[PDB]
């Protein structure tokens, strides 16, 4: 049982949230810590390993095991509370120091995510800090991934913490509340502004590989904006409305995307999912184009 | 919305490259172009369409394949089906026969040369000879113009020499001699002054200033072509030392520079130039632009690649990955599709690509988990019924073994067991089985409808493999068919037939019903398969239950309570002597009692 390492991730739950360290090569180590322990702790499963403990918890015929939902259930207590404090100093640290720390913040931050999504956070974390900066930090991404050639280098920091953005913004968006507070920071706005979508990617290294890049960049945007439009009632809800305008603007891209080849089209073709996705969840972006 | 559009588009594409595969396999002499070119030819496609007769013209054209000559060819060739269309209607019908000089000789007179005749060309009994020879030449028809120029009646007639021997040749006129007098010639009459086609012979057949371009009469964008096509000397362009050498490449990179896509324009025309100029890969590139539709570059790639070209995803040229990256929009959802543009890989035939292809499908089914469509399924003895893979065939035991074990990784039984049956493991598939039948066995009841799942799957193992030519080991097989006994008992058991369950577990020889031989029944439990050993608990208190509801006292002769009453005391002494050894319910004394 990793009942030890339970100890030692209070403590470090305790050092972030004092921010004692001048050195965010110190709360490095803490964010790597506990992104260990938190992955750790749910070995790979998903939600059938949860639907079997429940259905054995039935109701304890017998003697039933719930040991790995107890387990979360401790760990996310522990969490919260340090949680408030910790989450002011995980974010605005973030930021800054350390683009490089961030590696290891940005991943620790995905981590904790999918536990403890759903509550508690979504709650905090909402508020603050975390919306503003991020849609406004879309923004910049478009802006960032041509500065991506340069930095191909300082990618590697980037990469690791970019891309660990970007699932930030998607995990958000898989639960109701976290994808109306994504849309209440303004999403499609930000996008409108990155520009990542009003345009056209062959348009311009060998060319394969920045048609891979620039075509990966649109699928998980794509599949945010997805996701943020079905979470909410996507029907006669304000989310439908946004997402069809979506398509409408920047059509010609969708009917672009849907033929060609490669890695390049394995790209495309997750594209062209995160599309048709998008378009039937909406009204029928075809219905609606009656 | 939907698109219905593409989806269809995607469906009539891969229709036709399963119809290629198909041939390919069956040695038939289907056409991909042709087949394009049939669908092409509806709309916007209005390029793509003129892209793919070019690619065919080239169908078989090799024919050896020289760049410059095929584009040559092909431009030429659509000159003089310009020019037959236009006689061919109308007119006179011209007067004279059909001949290939007076066809041109309509061209020239009917067609734009005059509103309404007139201006600047030299003119013998109502005919340009100069226009004449320019336009035959550009259809192809060298030798005519050649035999317009010598009845000509015209005084340069030391050009009419270096006509006559450009056209015996290769048609890379290079005599070591004279070649450098016509030039100076050409400096100096011709060059500041004459008729515009006049000026396009000598120059086009001279090549006689490099500066490239002609001044009146270059009317269109394949005008400009052949032009520029005409001019380049590819052939012992080396040798010989003046730098009047005009190559491919040089070609190449004016239609680069600026000239731009948009200085082509018709953006629809520049397609093809790409094709003509030899940009094969810009020209993939080109058309990945638009909506490029992935779809369409992949395909032209396709067609390139039949040809053979490709002789070393936005901007992603490799065939095998251009064709991967395709596949990657549809693989979840049709991974049948998939297989078929994977397969295309090996259309360029050498090893690398071949191994490219083969990881290609190995990535393929890894991940995309569709084993039964991929890889095959279900024996009937019959071996495995092909999967689309095994159609194409060879490596895939391989493959299996790598994806099974993958799955025992992630724990994902079913697929191991499916997979380990087309291995043809035949003992490892029922282990793996024992131990999926032998937990579920073993819990709190309320479930197995009689059809479907891991009892139902013990089942058609058995039935299955036991009965032919059996591989599999005694004891694996054995325990098989005790958790299956077992099973059959569960279902007996509830749904009433109370009687029907005592005796079938008697029959398992697992528990003591005679006498208080229940600790030889000790003595025998530690030696128990470890499958078994975790069954028993419900093996006990299921006997303890038919036990007790059977032997409800009865109301108001021969009843022999007695036994399935000493059944149930060797039973407790049996649950008595291993509790440790259990999971820890003894609670057989609740039901034991009332």
């Amino acid at each position: 049982g990793d009942s030890s390492l339970y100890i030692i991730l209070k403590k470090l739950l305790d050092f972030i949230l004092k921010t004692g360290g001048g050195f965010q090569r110190v709360r490095t180590h803490l964010y790597g810590s506990l992104l260990y322990y938190l992955q750790i702790a749910q070995r790979p499963d998903e939600p059938d390993t949860l639907e079997a403990a429940k259905k054995t918890m039935w109701e304890r015929l017998t003697a039933p095991e719930d040991v790995f939902s107890k387990l979360q259930r401790e760990n996310i207590a522990i969490i919260e509370s340090y949680g408030a404090a910790l989450m002011e100093v995980v974010c605005r640290d973030a930021c800054d120091g350390h683009e490089i720390g961030r590696m290891l913040a940005l991943a620790l931050l995905d981590r904790i995510v999918s536990v403890d999504k759903q509550q508690q956070w979504l709650l905090y974390l909402s508020n603050s800090g975390y919306l503003k900066v991020l849609v406004d930090s879309l923004v910049e991404d478009d802006r960032t991934l041509q500065s991506l050639l340069t930095p191909q280098p300082p990618l590697l920091k980037a990469l690791y913490t970019y891309e660990s953005k970007m699932a930030f913004l998607t995990r958000v968006a898989k639960i109701q509340q976290g994808a109306l507070e994504l849309l209440r920071s303004g999403v499609i706005v930000r996008l409108a502004q990155c520009q990542v979508y009003d345009m056209r990617p062959e348009t311009d290294m060998f060319i394969p590989t920045p048609v891979d890049r620039y075509r990966q960049i649109l699928l998980p945007a794509l599949q945010l904006c997805q996701v943020i439009l079905t979470s909410s009632m996507a029907q006669h809800l304000q989310a439908a409305g946004q997402v069809l305008q979506f398509l409408i603007s920047h059509s010609d891209t969708i009917q672009a995307i849907l033929r060609c080849q490669d890695v390049s089209a394995g790209s495309l073709q997750e594209l062209a999912l995160l599309t048709g996705i998008i378009s039937k969840a909406a009204l029928p972006g075809i219905l609606s184009e009656l | 919305p939907g698109r219905s559009s593409l989806d269809n588009i995607e469906m009539a594409y891969a229709r036709q490259i399963y119809i290629y595969n198909e041939k390919i396999v069956n040695g038939h002499l289907q056409p991909n172009l042709v087949d394009l070119c049939a669908s092409v030819a509806e709309l916007d496609d209005k390029s793509i369409s003129d892209m793919w007769t070019m690619v065919k013209q080239m169908t078989d054209v090799l024919v050896r394949m020289e760049f410059v000559r095929q584009a040559l060819a092909y431009l030429e060739q659509s000159y003089k089906n310009y020019t037959l269309v236009t006689v061919f209607g109308n007119l006179h019908q011209l007067g004279g026969v059909p001949g290939t000089y007076q066809l041109v000789r309509s061209f020239l007179n009917i067609k734009l040369p005059a509103p309404l005749p007139g201006l600047q060309d030299g003119e013998v009994e109502g005919h340009p000879v100069w226009a004449l020879i320019y336009y035959c030449m550009r259809c192809g028809d060298l030798l005519a113009a050649s035999q317009v120029v010598n009845r000509a009646q015209h005084q340069l007639g030391e050009f009419k020499t270096w006509f006559q021997e450009y056209m015996n040749s290769k048609d890379r006129r290079l005599s070591p001699a004279t070649e450098n007098k016509l030039r100076l010639h050409y400096r100096r009459a011709l060059r500041n002054n004459t008729d515009p086609y006049k000026r396009a012979v000598y120059c086009i057949i001279g090549r006689c200033d490099v500066t490239d371009n002609q001044s009146e009469v270059a009317d269109k964008t394949e005008d400009y072509l052949w032009l520029k096509l005409n001019q380049v000397c590819f052939d012992d362009d080396g040798t010989s030392s003046p730098q009047d050498r005009l190559t491919l490449s040089q070609f190449q990179k004016q239609l680069l520079e600026d000239y731009g896509e948009s200085h082509f324009t018709v953006p629809f025309l520049y397609f093809q130039v790409l094709f003509l100029t030899a940009q094969f890969e810009a020209a993939v590139a080109f058309l990945f632009r638009m909506e490029r539709l992935r779809c369409h570059a992949v395909h032209v790639a396709l067609v390139l690649f039949e040809l053979k070209l490709l002789l070393k995803c936005l901007r992603r040229l490799n065939f095998v990955r251009l064709l991967m990256l395709y596949t990657r929009k549809f693989e979840s959802t049709d991974p049948r599709e998939a297989l078929q543009y994977f397969y295309f890989l090996r259309d360029e035939k050498d090893s690398q690509g071949e191994n490219m292809f083969l990881r290609c499908v190995s990535e393929l089914v890894i991940e995309s988990r569709e084993f039964d469509m991929i890889l095959g399924k279900l024996e009937n003895d019959g071996s495995r019924k092909p999967g689309v893979i095994d159609k194409f065939t060879s490596d895939t035991k391989p493959i299996i073994n790598k994806v099974a074990s993958v799955a025992e990784n992630k724990g994902l039984f079913e697929e191991a067991a499916k997979l380990y049956d087309l291995a043809k493991n035949a003992d490892k598939v029922l282990e793996l089985m024992n131990k999926l039948l032998s937990p579920v066995v073993p819990q709190i009841s309320a479930p197995q409808s009689n059809k479907e799942r891991l009892k139902n799957m013990a089942l058609s193992i058995a039935e299955r493999y036991r009965a032919q030519g059996i591989s599999a080991n005694k004891f694996v097989d054995s325990t098989f068919y005790l958790l299956l006994d077992l099973i059959t008992f569960f279902d007996e058991y509830h749904s009433g037939h109370i009687d029907r369950a005592f005796d079938i577990i008697e029959r398992l020889k697992l528990v003591p019903l005679n006498q208080e031989s229940v600790e030889e029944r000790v003595a025998a439990f530690r030696n128990f398969s470890d499958e078994i050993r975790h069954n028993l608990s419900e093996v006990l208190l299921a006997t303890m239950n038919i036990l007790f509801t059977q032997f409800k006292r009865l109301k108001g002769i021969e009843d022999r309570d007695s036994q399935l009453r000493s059944q149930a005391r060797t039973l407790i002494t049996f649950a008595g002597m291993i509790p440790y050894r259990t999971s820890g319910d003894t609670n057989a004394r609740l039901v034991q009692m009332e």
